[PDB]
């Protein structure tokens, strides 16, 4: 999750 | 019954505009949004984004709600389309489950003062300084035992 | 504000008012009126008049080509437009097809005894033909010169937007134009469709009848005057829809209404007229008057225009209550 | 060098200057020295005359009309060039419609006598009409034959680029040409825009008073001498700029241009109407005279031409001092 | 505001002409440099290159700067259409880190003609002869010991 939500949420 | 035409920076896609109406909140949904899109010179939309990215937002217009990936497109660009066409959070939280990456679950809550600062001081030990010394003495009590 | 502006998008500057025709013309007033009522409106700096080819079975168009022969005027400071549709009761004397556009247009100048019309409008969709053999003969009559622009008149949104994706497909000319009705009682096409087609593609609006024909200049309370609209022949749908007891429940609004005319400083009519100009969707507002005192009245309607502020045309609104669900 | 050259990468070969008309036709000068003044320049070599329908209320036509008529030329010797823009108070007699440049261009053939002109020019740009319009209404009078090109006037570069893309679009004919100011103190558009685009899409240019009007001859420095440019009416805006210190700022620039005149052999005409010609991207440059003596001694600047080397060049620069920014 | 229409080779682009405008120094961006790729004819730029290269180079004129690579396209093609295109060297130094392959460190000189001698001497036996003499000979020092 380091690199998947830190753009998925938004 | 028409179909229009949008043209991702030079490949043109043509659907029927009912195809368009299913989801009346998007972007190309919602015929106050994409006016200022228009161009009445070629009679068609004209957006200036990613090229290989739109063939899969297409599919979701056609297929009724599957948000699928190509192998070209990264996870960071092809989120930034979702959230610039304004799939919504149900659609942008297909593309988690899709993916694969599931959803934070929300924990309950002992609703008052004093069992909800004690829940988060052991539960979860990085909350606080001390929650953070609960957990540097609770690795002790196993291992000297 | 502004006294003259575009039809539309295009490059063609009217009036906002223009002294169309209809019953009047050839029919009803005599031809000394006429040419008295033209020349009050051409002096004014109204230049947009507007016939057609139906109207009093084409001889309406024959009085005013013998006006502007007579007066002189330079046919670069007019703009004359003309309908097409009906035209004979042969069947191939009615319709859009290529045939009649063609000859029902070359047939009307020489009626008018001119060499072009400014605008040429469809009067009335067509279900038979099919829409590029419309788009095809428009263009056709502009490239030879007998037109130089070309509208439609009573024609849905929908069928605006095909014809125009004919045009761009084919690499015609789509129309600048559109004459819908539109008056304190019917608002409903040109206040919430209309104007998404300016936005888009920039074809403008062209309001006819803005008195309803008579019924909002508020005679029509006490019964049917002499020499009014609903006591001529042949207009019994005007008579029998205000004797109606719907035109009585219309009669009984424009009693609330009479009183704010006086409270600004004008009349019904003036009133009624600058309604209509009052957003910037519209082009022109074509009146239509029986004689000089009619028309100098109407011509004064644009001093009242800026007293209509937003509050008193939010209680108009109070008023008639059918405002369309933007 | 040449004599003839290219009007852009057109096909019309044009003399490089031309006796254009302005205040002097119908206006300032008499007719019987008007075709003593044609007479001396068709006979020099010089086939381009250009004309305005705007010139003295349109008798700056009819009185180049009268001439080809009674002269007896042979139609196709001449380039007879046109603008269009103003054509009468009316407000739509002005403007880049559909209607008024087929109408101010019919017109136009009916004061000059013609069939057609070869170039027809818009004579500024037009901010309400669609560049879509221009293009399609001056694509059509040159399929009716009433013109052979088009080109623009006080355009920018990025207008003739967006007529252009049009024309390209459409499958319409693009502009060939384009009418610039130049003189020595206004350099700034010829010099570093309008080469960019003859690379590109192959538009000329075409300049215009290469003296400034009469500033740039020298004869304004003692004050105004009388029957000259700025002694006339409604030249006051002429007369209050040279009156102005910004004008005595540029008297004091034409003391050491003049010594350098006469060190070539030549005069202070002659001299800066062969500086315009220096290049290669400038295709025509349009004099004005008010007698022949004026036209004598400016057809005669050719031979100046070959004398312009770069070191004389350079030091003209230093004088002015306004070179734009390369 | 306007858009321009890039061809390469049959396949056609278009962007607005301000996003060229954010690099004013590359091929595409520089007005005097891709005008000897004009077309008067079709009112576009046409290019003879490779078509699926030119899909990545007009995604880094519209992210700002990132440089990707489709899977397609070797390393030695597209490559060159960087070298082509005149991206820059910043812009080529980013097809390093975006491919794996580091840059090579600048290693610190002592300033001198003695010590720059014996520096490049024992450090670097690639270097000259007894280099190459001074590295067979320090394998057998650990390897007796
Ligand atoms: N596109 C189409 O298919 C279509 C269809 C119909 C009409 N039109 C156009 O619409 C244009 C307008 O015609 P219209 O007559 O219906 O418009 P209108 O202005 O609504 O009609 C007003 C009528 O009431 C009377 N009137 C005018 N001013 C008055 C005033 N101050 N006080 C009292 N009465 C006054 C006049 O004669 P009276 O006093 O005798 O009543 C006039 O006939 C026509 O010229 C025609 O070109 C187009
Ligand atoms: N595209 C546009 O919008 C536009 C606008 C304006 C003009 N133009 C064109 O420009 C053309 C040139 O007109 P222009 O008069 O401005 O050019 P110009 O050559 O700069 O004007 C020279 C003026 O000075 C005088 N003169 C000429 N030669 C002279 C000489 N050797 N010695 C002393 N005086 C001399 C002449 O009359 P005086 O002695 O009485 O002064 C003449 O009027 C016009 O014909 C028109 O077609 C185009």
């Amino acid at each position: 999750e380091e690199q998947s939500q830190y753009m998925h949420v938004g | 019954g028409e179909r229009v035409v949008i043209n991702i920076s030079g490949l043109r896609f043509e659907t029927q505009l009912k195809t368009l109406c299913q989801f009346p909140e998007t972007l190309l949904g919602d015929p106050k949004r994409r006016m200022r899109y228009f161009d009445p010179l070629r009679n068609e939309y004209f957006f200036d984004r990613n090229r290989p990215s739109f063939d899969a937002i297409l599919y979701y217009y056609q297929s009724g709600g599957r948000i699928r990936r190509p192998v070209n497109v990264p996870i960071d660009i092809f989120s930034e389309e979702i959230r610039f066409y304004q799939l919504g959070e149900e659609a942008m939280e297909k593309f988690r489950e899709d993916e694969g990456f599931l959803r934070e679950e929300e924990r309950p809550l002992p609703r008052r003062d004093f069992q909800r600062q004690v829940w988060l001081l052991f539960e979860y030990p990085e909350s606080s300084g001390p929650a953070r010394g609960i957990a540097i003495v609770s690795v002790l009590v196993i291992l000297i035992s | 504000l502004q006294f003259y502006r575009n039809l539309g998008k295009s490059g063609l500057r009217v009036s906002c008012l223009g002294l169309g025709t209809w019953v009047t013309f050839g029919g009803q007033i005599t031809d000394e009126m006429a040419e008295q009522l033209m020349t009050l409106a051409y002096d004014n700096g109204i230049n947009l008049f507007d016939t057609a080819e139906v109207y009093a079975a084409g001889k309406a168009e024959v009085v005013l080509g013998n006006i502007i022969k007579k007066k002189g005027w330079r046919r670069s400071s007019l703009v004359i437009t003309t309908k097409i549709f009906w035209g004979g009761k042969a069947e191939t004397e009615r319709g859009l097809s290529r045939k009649h556009i063609i000859e029902g247009l070359k047939a009307s100048l020489e009626r008018l005894q001119l060499e072009y019309v400014d605008v040429v409008f469809a009067n009335r969709p067509d279900p038979n033909t099919p829409m590029e053999e419309t788009v095809r003969a428009m263009t056709h009559v502009i490239n030879q010169g007998m037109a130089m622009y070309w509208g439609t008149s009573r024609w849905s949104s929908m069928e605006i937007m095909e014809a125009y994706s004919v045009a761009r497909q084919f690499n015609l000319t789509p129309p600048i134009c559109e004459q819908a009705e539109y008056h304190m009682f019917q608002r409903e096409k040109v206040e919430v469709q209309l104007p998404e087609l300016f936005h888009k593609i920039g074809v403008g609006a062209m309001t006819w009848s803005p008195l309803a024909c008579g019924i909002v200049s508020g005679k029509y309370d006490s019964g049917i005057p002499p020499y009014s609209r609903a006591s001529l022949k042949g207009y019994q749908w005007l008579k029998d829809k205000i004797l109606s007891e719907e035109g009585r429940r219309q009669q009984a609004k424009l009693k609330e209404l009479q009183a704010i005319a006086e409270r600004l400083g004008c009349t019904l009519p003036q009133l009624a007229i600058a309604w209509c100009l009052r957003n910037e969707g519209v082009s022109s507002v074509l009146l239509g008057a029986s004689n000089a005192d009619q028309l100098m009245e109407n011509i004064g309607a644009i001093q009242v225009l800026p007293k209509l502020s937003s509050s008193i045309i939010h209680e108009i609104d109070s008023i008639l209550g059918n405002k369309p669900y933007s």
